[PDB]
């Protein structure tokens, strides 16, 4: 007769709900569960935020969950983050890449198995070191996301330096004033941080200003080589792709493995209190919440499906792996991988805007 | 004139009888709410919408539960219904309100309070100080306000230290204690929640920082319900409070009803329409292309009985008459000053 410790989840589909139920089962199989045994509790995303918040209370907090796994909906993890945060119940983001969830003030008990987009600056930095791009021009959107990338790239740079940083208003379709300012500089390495629709805007104007050809280097993230951004992207661009970043199944495995370990680690300590049973009539935080957060934050699982799972000072994923993509003859060709710490070039040659620098 | 449905939600003990004392007319309904958790508040407001068809909500509570501001902002933006946090946890300082928010609070802002704190310091020539914040939303806006104010003052202010305490983790390692030992200033400005402040103070006492020669200035939310005084609060603690004394609950409810009614009358007598009170919280996704926060331009600058009830760009009251309070020996909050209009009027020249 062990103690049943529930783990909650807000997932995309019933297949994903079954994958979660299996991941938890396997965890119980692989751990010593005489004392504590896990139980999966889950729901799929609700049509709207009010219904989603209500679902967390009715379906998960009602079951006294110790943590809630959240996949990015096919709507945001925020109603989940706020409801769970209210009680200090940790939330594990599986596919949310937006840098705002790294905000400890608003998202006060949140960890993610995927890094925020701002973390691609770690790859660009290694790339700059490798190709000896000591002078760069950084173009960012004047939104939380764009500033997150700047703030992060700037941190790594403070060797290689950013000659100028240019911010633009999200939704601006004519950026030839921004891009002409960039063309005047000696630096020909342009780094871009912008949403798919804003990346398109930059791409079109840069082409009109003949800045997408030989001489220039375009270094970019995942969003900027996705959807409409890819239709107007200059041939020779360098983009990124977070390996398994959209694989909710791989992230369910890994999050459960991590949570299962942390639960068992937690119960090695004394005076572990249960979370509140439901929302109604409960306005007190879970006293064990903050300790369980510390335990999770400091958890390492190296044999994860998506790699070495570790969390940074913001509970964001460390040692994420990316595909270094190069647009060659309007085809997205992988030219290497950022393995979590090092750049590994593959036998496919990089074609730079034009030919070879 | 046509009628508008206004719901007055009152969490806790209230004199409903005392409380019961244009182009459109209000049809008010006093609602008593028992619980303040997310489910209860979301459910209560949603059921009221479902029956009466509510043009706006006037909310008041007796709690030290500042999350009610967040819950109410969330409800407000999702349903696109005006909500006025007229007292308690609902009127306390918050994170950045939603782009689509229609939440307005009777309390003072982060930056307003921060200035009031420096005004107290200038008065008693308390120029040497430190700041200690947690991650509570706006902590950077608080530090930045002080810093900007300080760096343009031809006064000899000296901000010795700025501590950032992570309260989201367990303090078994004694990290907070080691950080608090860094403090050397006679004046400490503490920005955090009432719950966080009780822990911080228990620690600060261990390190001998709550005693004589150490003064702690704190914002409205740390004092909160002046009738709930944590034992760990230091005697001689200075705080800002929104005048629960002279701006009593019935006046606030009346002013809340006035704001919604005026705003609605204005939009009607200008656009020949008002926003339709949506009868569901479970259809928000479907009908958002039909809804907007248009009423905010009318809600933000209402004047009634000559009293200027206008709100800031961030949804806090524009001109609040704040009250400076001191936690005395009999562990009770005492009035020691007033902040009316850019000017501070204190009780004492020298503190006893
Ligand atoms: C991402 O890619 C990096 C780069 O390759 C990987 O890091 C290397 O990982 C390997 C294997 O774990 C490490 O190899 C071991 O190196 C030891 C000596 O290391 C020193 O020298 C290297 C090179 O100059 C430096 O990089 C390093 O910092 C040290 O100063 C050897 O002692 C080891 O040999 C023993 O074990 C091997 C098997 O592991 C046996 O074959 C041997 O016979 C022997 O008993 C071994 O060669 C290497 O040190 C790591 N390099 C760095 C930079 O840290 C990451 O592992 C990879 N990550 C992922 C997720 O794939
Ligand atoms: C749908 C819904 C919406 C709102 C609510 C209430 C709520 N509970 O949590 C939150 C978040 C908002 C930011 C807030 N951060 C902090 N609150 C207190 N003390 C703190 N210290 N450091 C940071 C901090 C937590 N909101 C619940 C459900
Ligand atoms: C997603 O990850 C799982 C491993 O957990 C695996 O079954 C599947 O092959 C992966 N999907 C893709 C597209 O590779
Ligand atoms: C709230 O408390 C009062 C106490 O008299 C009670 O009558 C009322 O039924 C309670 N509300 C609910 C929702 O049950
Ligand atoms: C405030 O309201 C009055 C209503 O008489 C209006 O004339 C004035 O222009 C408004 N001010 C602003 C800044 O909108
Ligand atoms: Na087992
Ligand atoms: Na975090
Ligand atoms: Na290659
Ligand atoms: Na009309
Ligand atoms: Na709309």
């Amino acid at each position: 007769d062990p103690k049943i410790v529930n783990i909650g989840a807000v997932l995309s589909t019933k297949k994903h709900e079954q994958i979660f139920r299996e991941a938890v089962n396997q965890a119980n199989k692989r751990h010593f569960t005489r004392k504590i045994q896990l139980q999966a509790t889950s729901v799929t995303h609700r049509p709207n935020a009010i219904q989603m918040a209500l679902s967390v209370c009715e379906d998960l907090i009602s079951s006294q969950v110790y943590a809630i796994l959240v996949s990015h909906p096919p709507l945001t993890p925020t109603p989940i983050s706020y409801t769970a945060g209210f009680y200090r119940i940790p939330v594990i983001g599986l596919t949310t890449r937006m840098s705002i969830y790294s905000d400890k003030s608003i998202h006060l008990s949140f960890l993610r198995t995927v890094p925020p987009y701002s973390h691609q600056a770690l790859v660009w930095f290694e790339m700059m070191r490798l190709f000896n791009w000591n002078h760069v021009i950084l173009i960012v959107s004047d939104d939380h996301e764009g500033r997150a990338a700047q703030k992060k790239l700037e941190t790594l740079l403070e060797g290689p330096k950013a000659d100028k940083v240019l911010q633009f208003e999200p939704g601006t379709k004519n950026l030839t004033a921004l891009l002409l300012e960039a063309k005047e500089l000696e630096a020909r390495v342009i780094i871009l941080s912008a949403s798919e629709d804003d990346a398109t805007a930059v791409y079109k104007s840069a082409a009109m200003l003949d800045m997408t050809g030989a001489g220039y280097v375009w270094l970019v993230g995942e969003r900027e080589i996705s959807g409409s951004a890819l239709r107007y992207a200059p041939d020779g661009i360098i983009g990124l792709q977070l390996i398994n970043g959209k694989n909710e199944s791989a992230h369910i495995s890994d999050a459960v493995a991590v949570v299962a370990q942390a639960i068992h680690e937690l119960f090695e300590m004394e005076n572990i209190t249960d979370p509140p049973r439901g929302c109604v009539g409960n306005t007190n935080i879970w006293k064990t919440g903050p300790l369980f957060k510390r335990v999770l934050m400091s958890s390492k699982y190296p044999d994860g499906v998506t790699g070495r799972i570790e969390f940074n000072e913001d509970g964001d994923r460390k040692f994420a792996q990316y595909s270094i993509m190069n647009l060659q003859n309007r085809k997205l060709v992988q030219v290497g991988i950022f393995n979590g710490s090092y750049i590994i070039q593959n036998d496919r040659k990089i074609i730079w805007p034009g030919g070879e620098t | 004139p046509p009628s508008i449905g206004i719901a007055v939600i009152l969490v806790g003990t209230s004199d409903e009888v005392a409380i019961k004392d244009l182009s459109v007319v209000p049809r008010v309904e006093l609602v008593a709410m028992n619980e303040t958790d997310p489910k209860s508040i979301i459910t209560r407001i949603c059921d009221l919408m479902s029956d009466r068809k509510i043009q706006g909500v006037v909310f008041a509570d007796d709690t030290d539960q500042e999350a009610i501001a967040q819950i109410l902002d969330f409800i407000s933006a999702q349903t696109l219904t005006p909500i006025l946090g007229i007292h308690g946890g609902s009127s306390m300082i918050m994170a950045d309100k939603d782009e689509s928010s229609m939440f307005f609070q009777f309390g003072p802002s982060i930056e307003q309070q921060a200035s009031v704190m420096l005004n107290i310091m200038e008065e008693y020539d308390w120029y040497i100080f430190s700041i200690v914040t947690t991650y509570f939303p706006g902590y950077q806006d608080f530090v930045n306000k002080i810093r900007s104010t300080i760096e343009n003052s031809f006064v000899g202010w000296e901000l010795e230290e700025v501590l950032l305490l992570d309260m989201s983790l367990d303090d078994g390692d004694s990290k907070i204690q080691n950080q608090l030992k860094k403090l050397q200033s006679p004046i400490i400005l503490l920005y955090c929640t009432k719950e966080e402040a009780t822990y911080i103070f228990e620690v600060a006492n261990s390190v001998g920082l709550t005693g004589y020669g150490y003064t702690w200035i704190v914002p409205s939310l740390v004092a909160g319900d002046t009738d709930t005084v944590p034992a760990e609060f230091p005697t001689g603690l200075i705080s800002v409070s929104y005048d629960e004394w002279d701006y009593g609950l019935p006046a606030r409810v009346r002013d809340g009803i006035a704001i919604i009614t005026t705003a609605a009358s204005d939009m009607l007598s200008e656009h020949s329409f008002i926003p339709e009170p949506k009868s569901s919280c479970y259809n928000t996704h479907e009908k958002r292309i039909y809804q907007s926060n248009m009423l905010n331009r009318y809600l933000i600058n209402v004047t009634f009985e000559g009293r200027d009830l206008s709100f800031s760009e961030d949804g806090y009251q524009m001109h609040p008459k704040l009250v400076i309070i001191l936690l005395n020996k009999e562990r009770k909050w005492e009035r020691v000053g007033k902040w009316k209009d850019k000017s501070l009027q204190m009780k004492y020249y020298v503190w006893p």
